[PDB]
């Protein structure tokens, strides 16, 4: 997801601006539904929510904007458990054997002979939860486990939360009814106001240790690597319990990032750090929030944000529709150099003429350099102290940077990546005169629809996520519910698509309009105001009542 | 009852819901949504329920490509009578009241539905659906962020054997 919240200092009306541009499934659970909800006189809220949800989760109303995007905060920990050496079935906790729990649950299984059959099955728990197995790395054995706490299975506030955020009038009020009611499970929330307030929140439901406990209580080497991990052998170790928190266990509202400006906030799923680079974030638990190198979505939105130029409507949809492959900038200069450097090299001749030819996008029209770069981009990952300019915390938005083929064994390594990547794509079924948008589609009924972005990993702040299927590259997730809201004098403007469109239903006739749209790149009006309704032409009305 | 709706739809199939009451907003949002998504809804249920065995068998997946059997038991194991119980009873009026009108709008459109948007008309898993359905829904997204992306991890689960 991204989100990009500009003030009264930068915007060019002096008001408050939000780009809302979350990247979610185009099926299922998750898929976004455009809908304004009115009772007249208390509630006037317009966005898209997720299925069987009677609120707005991305939206907004007369004096403000606020979305979404998923945060690095942890919403759970592992614990790992010292087994009973006596007994695999019983875990020791300062010292003492305590026996887990079972909770048998019953299925019903229909069979090749179509009737049913009870299945029964045993869930063993912990004082912390259920244990789980990730075979080869959280094993249950003779001498450890491993249980899960989950923070948002006691978080019954997540409805009301919502509802809450629905009847919110502006930035200020926003933030008091979140830090309040901390009912947000697993997101950041972004917001503008007519006023021109940016805010940022890393404000959701989060495991609480106190500070002091943290080097004990983690499992270190699965901290290092981003699992929230503690040590379940240990009483100390239980969440901490502050009575500010909403919930025990939790992190208090207090202790959690938070950002109000008036020029910009933005985030693109790194966390809290870099939210606006004038004023970093730091100093939280590791649960919280860490200063990591931000990803290539970030760095693209931070290398456009930051400075003195006004920020018109127009700048951040642009940032949406051009499509800019941003990983490329880091590299593909080097790439092209090496490319030149090696004329003679008939295994590299095609790559090298699809990777000079390449407009940098991933657009529609964008030509196959993009399907060569992407695969020379998942073996340069793999390899080695390749960075001409390694990342530095000193240079946190211009680093890493350029490749170093001045070193021999880069040159080497980095050449046999491109000749391999260039084997995969000719090894696939595609003309190199194909472009990408005869390759990323999106289906509906029999028909294709072209699909322009590209995956985020790759630095698209279009993100779009897609699947080989038949002869396509299929999309399943990604930009989905685009809003852009302004506040002129007559009420907010708010301009974007559903980009899969309202209707899962291949009958509807919403099935495929919105993604017709989508594939042209052309936003629409998101009407709000009674006049704006009434001013459309297709406007159909139903009463019901039961 | 009690439950009434003002719905205008603009281009592309977006709807505007205008109530008096929770009740009523629940009724027009849950009415809108089955018109546009009633088979999707009723899948995700199906799944929230862990009854995807049930009705497809073993070899199936969930729209989040969990295998049946093992999302069936994650989802019966987090939906439990009991959670869904102390979930409701923590429930302020108003979000039961949104739940209420939502339950009961989808069904509106259910039973008026005769495939012109429902092209899974006739499946038995497309039926009426409860407050409680919404809640089974809600705690599956709740957890999304947490155990939820354990669940295959939760089913592998088990003691070890006799083994060196």
């Amino acid at each position: 997801s991204n989100a990009i919240a500009v003030g009264s200092e930068r915007s060019a009306d002096g008001k408050g601006m939000l780009l809302a541009n979350p990247h979610f499934p185009w099926n299922g659970a998750m898929r976004f539904y455009q809908m304004h909800l009115t009772i007249p006189g208390r509630l006037d809220v317009m966005g898209a929510s997720l299925p069987g949800l009677p609120v707005v989760n991305i939206g907004f109303s007369r004096h403000l904007a606020w979305t979404h995007t998923v945060d690095t905060s942890s919403h759970f920990t592992l614990y790992r458990l010292a087994l009973d050496p006596k007994d695999p079935r019983r875990y020791l906790v300062d010292g003492r054997s305590l026996p887990l729990e079972e909770k048998s649950v019953a299925i019903e299984v229909r069979g090749a002979d179509g009737k049913l059959s009870r299945v029964e099955h045993k869930v063993y728990q912990s004082i912390y939860g259920p244990l789980v197995v990730w075979p080869g790395k959280l094993d249950w054995n003779r001498s450890e486990a491993y249980a899960l706490r989950d923070a948002n299975l006691e978080n019954t506030r997540v409805l009301q939360q919502w509802y809450s955020i629905n009847q919110a009038s502006d930035v200020a009020d926003l933030r008091r009814r979140v830090e309040a009611l901390q009912g947000i499970p697993w997101v950041n929330t972004l917001a503008a106001d007519e006023q021109g307030n940016a805010l940022y929140m890393n404000q959701s439901v989060v495991p609480y240790l106190k500070p002091e406990l943290i080097p004990a209580c983690a499992i270190p080497q699965l901290v290092a690597e981003g699992l929230p991990a503690l040590q379940g052998q240990d009483s100390r170790c239980a969440w901490s319990r502050d009575p500010a928190a909403a919930q025990a266990g939790i992190t208090p509202a207090a202790q959690l990032p938070v950002l109000l400006r008036r020029d910009f906030v933005q985030n693109s799923n790194d966390s809290a750090w870099l939210t606006n680079p004038a004023s970093p974030l730091q100093g939280f638990s590791p649960l919280v929030s860490q200063e990591k190198p931000i990803g290539p979505r970030a760095r693209y939105a931070l290398s456009r944000l930051q400075g003195k130029q006004p920020l018109e409507a127009k700048t951040l949809e642009e940032m949406v529709t051009a499509n800019h492959v941003f990983s490329a900038d880091q590299v593909l200069p080097d790439l092209l150099r090496l490319c030149r450097d090696n004329q003679g090299e008939k295994s590299l001749a095609r790559a090298c003429a699809a990777l000079a030819q390449w407009d940098r996008g991933a657009n529609l029209d964008s030509g196959s350099g993009f399907v060569y770069f992407q695969r020379f981009m998942q073996r340069f990952a793999e390899l080695d102290g390749a960075w001409k300019e390694p990342f530095d915390a000193q240079r946190p938005l211009d680093t890493p940077q350029g490749i170093a083929l001045d070193r021999p064994q880069v040159a080497t390594q980095v050449r046999q990546a491109l000749a391999d990547a260039a084997a995969e794509v000719e090894k696939s079924g595609i003309p190199d005169g194909a472009r990408w948008g005869d390759l990323q589609v999106s289906t509906r009924g029999q028909e294709r629809i072209a699909i322009p972005g590209g995956d985020g990993h790759f630095g698209v702040y279009n993100a779009i996520q897609s699947v080989r299927k038949g002869d396509h590259l299929e999309v399943v997730g990604g930009t989905s519910y685009i809003q852009l809201v302004t506040f002129p004098e007559e009420g907010p403007k708010a301009r974007g698509l559903l980009a899969f469109s309202q209707s899962s239903d291949p009958r509807s006739p919403h099935y495929r309009d919105q993604t017709e749209l989508f594939s042209r790149q052309q936003w629409q009006t998101l009407p709000f105001s009674d006049r704006q309704i009434d001013a459309d032409p297709q406007l159909q009305r139903l009463s019901i009542r039961e | 009852t009690g439950l009434a709706a003002d719905i205008r739809w603009t281009a592309y199939g977006v709807p505007h819901i205008r109530a008096k009451d929770e009740r009523g907003l629940g009724y027009g949002i849950g009415y809108a949504y089955a018109r546009d998504n009633a088979c999707l809804l009723a899948e995700e249920i199906v799944t929230a329920r862990g009854e995807r065995a049930r009705y497809f068998g073993s070899e199936g997946k969930s729209s989040a490509e969990l295998d049946n059997l093992p999302s069936d038991i994650f989802y019966a194991w987090l939906n439990q009578p009991e959670a869904l119980q102390a979930f409701w009873q923590a429930q302020t009026p108003a979000v039961r009241q949104l739940l209420e009108g939502y339950a009961a709008g989808f069904n509106r459109f259910l039973r008026e539905a005769d495939g012109k948007t429902t092209s899974c008309l006739g499946q038995p898993w497309l039926r009426a659906i409860a407050t409680d359905d919404l809640l089974r829904l809600t705690r599956r997204l709740l957890v999304e962020g947490g155990v939820g992306q354990f669940a295959d991890a939760l089913v592998a689960a088990a003691p070890p054997g006799a083994e060196k």
